[PDB]
């Protein structure tokens, strides 16, 4: 969308992955799966659920009777209480409506951030030790066994120990 | 009273609203200036006067 992942270059979701918003697929031989990345996942709902909590939390209202009855002399009055209700319904009507549509779009640019963010964080691990194939996907010139992948997850990935195979399979493409 | 448009007298003006069924009596033994016309009107809402030469 507004950062080009989601919407963008990774065409659509992973209907699979429940362990949360954010994570990986890898291939290697000894098989495949979902997974979340936790890191990232809890830090947006920490932010999201601080929003929502922030649009709510944030009405104090006292108490109050709106209600005022006038009689037959007092229309000026009463088109004055009228006046004031009417002022504040619009208010909080207009104000509330085009908050919750930008912040809506806020938040989706802060998901496709996010998902930005973090492939950027692996492809900065990777740089001349894989390729980057399709979309939202990386294909490794040594082969990755789960140790590795789950090492890709948690940051460290540990480059040179890989880098001789990987300049090797890389010269001939 | 000073006068005003020459008239050291005055009228004091005054008005009410009568809803159907409601009947109205007037009384008196001088200084009144009884009614001649009246307006039977339903009402509407909401609205106000303009002051301009527009």
């Amino acid at each position: 969308g507004l950062f080009g992942a989601i919407a963008g270059f990774i065409e659509g979701g992973w209907t699979g992955m429940v362990d949360g918003w954010y994570g990986y697929h890898h291939q290697n031989e000894q098989g495949s799966g979902y997974a979340a990345d936790q890191k990232s996942t809890q830090n947006a709902i920490n932010g999201i659920t601080n929003k929502v909590n922030s649009v709510i939390e944030k009405m104090n209202t006292q108490f109050t009777a709106v209600g005022k009855e006038f009689n037959k002399l007092e229309r000026r009055m009463e088109n004055l209480n009228k006046k004031v209700d009417d002022g504040f319904i619009d208010i909080w009507t207009y104000n509330a409506e085009l908050l919750v549509l930008l912040e809506n779009e806020r938040t989706l640019d802060f998901h496709d951030s996010n998902v930005k963010n973090l492939y950027e964080k692996v492809k900065s691990q990777l740089k001349n030790n894989a390729k980057e194939i399709g979309n939202g996907c990386f294909e490794f010139y040594h082969k990755c066994n789960d140790e590795c992948m789950e090492s890709v997850k948690n940051g460290t990935y540990d480059y040179p120990k890989y880098s001789e195979e990987s300049k090797l399979n890389r010269e001939k493409i | 009273r000073p006068k005003v448009r020459d008239r050291e007298g005055r009228i004091n003006y005054y008005w009410t609203l009568l809803e159907p069924g409601d009947t109205i009596i007037f009384e008196a033994n001088g200084n009144l200036i009884a009614p001649r016309y009246a307006f039977a009107l339903s009402r509407g809402f909401g609205s106000g006067i303009i002051n301009s030469n527009a």
